């Protein structure tokens, strides 16, 4: 339905990669950028993604991760 | 064998010891890159992942692209 844009920051001080291939492997999901001075931001954008179950599982198996932002943009 | 790959991975480098990871984009849609501080609006068009601006135009030897 609606284009989404999901930040998320991430705690990945390898890390980067690992973090940066879950996100694409998450459903809906169309492009994953490294963003941020630090690049320790992960911009999400695509269609259908669901937040609660995508943080949950970089929790699991990165590191500490929050939602930054959230908008259908 | 393996699937298809879903998304072209783009870098700027072609050294896997030295290169940046900049985006995945999934293959069959447009994104915009930003890199050295420019943008650059590419199309992932198919497992080879050419790097290919959306313009027609030829985009800057360092950036790269590979399958994932």
């Amino acid at each position: 339905g609606l284009k989404q844009k999901i930040v998320i920051k991430v705690a990945m001080e390898n890390c980067r990669s690992k973090a940066m291939a879950l996100v694409a492997s998450t459903g809906g999901v169309d492009s994953v950028a490294l963003v941020g001075d630090l690049r320790d931001k992960i911009e999400v954008v695509g269609y259908g993604i669901d937040p609660i179950k995508l943080i949950s599982a970089l929790r699991k198996k990165v590191g500490d991760a929050e939602l930054l932002q959230v908008s259908q943009a | 064998g393996p699937a298809p790959a879903r998304f072209c991975v783009y870098y700027d480098g072609h050294l896997p010891a030295t290169r940046v990871l900049l985006m995945y984009v999934r293959i069959g849609t447009t994104a915009t890159i930003t890199a050295r501080g420019h943008e650059f609006e590419v199309e992932a068009k198919d497992q080879n992942c050419k790097v290919i601006l959306t313009n027609g135009k030829q985009a800057p030897d360092w950036l790269a692209a590979e399958p994932y």
